[PDB]
């Protein structure tokens, strides 16, 4: 019984956990690109 | 010249940045599906 | 659009510059630049590095000035619809890049009398917009279907129309170029992986489609017309602004093209990255006021950022979009 | 029962961070318009 519904749910808890890390990675990239271009502006002027 | 180029570049950067909150909201739709 | 193809071939065969870029300068830009359309053209261009004052000799480029709507001439096929809107001359500028494309180094254009400048930092956008062209292409094929069904011209095209009918809905169609610059959002190279990674987890918690258009449409006009072929492959036009006068202009990129953008086109990191990182690291507000012992490492890395940082006084003011002025 | 209330807590935090970022973007549009 117990060994018939486990591997899937732990696989989930691991895979979505790592996909979350990748989400944070890409979000930081978006934010830092926007800030880099704002930095470009703050020296053009 | 500087004052015009700065406005142009600011408008350009904002044109890309106009998707920030939308991307942040879209990214986490799995975590509703993942419960 | 023949201008872009001609320039790509002339560049690849001869290598008069490292890479290229496709641009559609519209009507009001030219108008405010002091130059007039509808007159004889003779296009040239040169690339002027910043802070030094070394200009590569001029190079003649093929330019072709449309009259009616320009943006739609990239999106639609002749026999099915007519374009609409403003129109400006197509042109392609040379570049100087390859490892870290330097910023603030312009690309000077020359038309009959007046010269326009286009700072790199303005010309080359990071992300492209290829995801909306699927939405455009499906409408285009449905358009061709409703044409072949109603005009009753030839049987070979009628079969293709029937196939397209049985493939996707026949509802209705129209192509609008202006709507392309508004509605869209910038495409990033991750989201397919987001959908894919979500696939496994949701599943756990518990001829072709378009070459019909090709084979058919090659019968209406009766000519392959290689210039057309790129109009069926997805394009991406990114509306940008201008630093010299403050108006709009577009930087298109075709999929098969070897220009800046698309596929099989070179990509170089925006040099402003290491500049911003080292500006923040040592803690100053400006790149020119950086401590020389720090600038030594920058000059050590990239042979391009040298002269804007080593000499006491550079020949031309550095880090300002208004050098030539 | 934690991983349900806190699963929704995640969406709530994302939603308020969205409004934070949107007001950041408005205060950016400000300096865009002032010049």
């Amino acid at each position: 019984t117990g060994l018939g519904a486990l591997a899937l749910l732990i696989a989930a808890c691991r895979l979505i956990a790592r996909r979350l890390r990748e989400t944070r990675t890409t979000l930081k990239g978006s934010a830092r690109r926007f800030n880099v271009d704002l930095f470009q502006v703050r020296l053009i002027l | 010249a500087r004052r015009r180029a700065a406005a142009a570049a600011l408008d350009n950067a904002m044109a890309a940045g106009a998707r920030l909150e939308a991307e942040v909201d879209e990214q986490l739709r799995p975590l509703e599906r993942q419960v | 659009m023949d201008a872009h193809i001609a320039n790509e071939t002339k560049q690849q065969m001869t290598r008069f510059a490292p890479a290229l870029v496709h641009v559609i300068v519209p009507d009001p830009l030219l108008a405010r630049a002091g130059v007039d359309p509808l007159a004889p053209f003779a296009a040239h261009a040169q690339t002027r590095y910043h802070g030094s004052g070394v200009c590569e000799p001029w190079v003649s480029v093929f330019a072709g000035h449309v009259q009616t709507g320009a943006v739609e001439s990239v999106l639609t096929l002749p026999p099915l619809q007519r374009p609409r809107g403003p129109g400006g001359l197509f042109v392609s500028l040379p570049l100087a890049l390859g490892a870290h494309f330097d910023g603030f180094t312009t690309a000077a254009l020359r038309v009959g009398a007046r010269e326009l400048v286009f700072t790199y930092d303005e010309l080359l956008p990071a992300r492209t917009r290829y995801n909306v062209d699927g939405e455009r292409l499906e409408r285009l094929c449905r358009q061709f279907a409703n044409y072949a069904r109603a005009r009753r011209v030839a049987p070979a095209v009628a079969a293709a129309g029937g196939h397209i009918d049985a493939l996707l809905p026949p509802a209705a169609a129209t192509i609008d170029g202006e709507a392309q610059l508004t509605r869209g959002g910038f495409d990033d190279p991750a989201a397919p992986h987001a959908r894919d990674a979500d696939r496994e987890i949701l599943s756990l918690v518990r001829l072709t489609a378009l070459d019909w258009l090709d084979a058919g449409y090659a019968a209406l006009a009766g000519g392959d017309a290689p210039a057309h072929v790129w109009r069926r492959r997805p394009v991406s036009l990114v509306a940008r602004r201008h630093y010299q006068t403050g108006e709009t202009f577009v930087v298109v990129a075709y999929e098969h093209s070897t220009a800046w953008g698309g596929r099989r086109g070179p990509r170089g990191e925006p040099l402003a990255r290491v500049l911003a990182e080292e500006c923040e690291r040592h803690g100053v507000e400006h790149p020119r006021a950086l401590p020389a012992e720090a600038r030594r490492e920058l000059v050590r890395r990239h042979a391009e950022l040298a002269v804007p940082l080593g000499d006491e006084e550079p020949p031309l003011p550095v880090f300002d979009a208004t050098a030539e002025l």
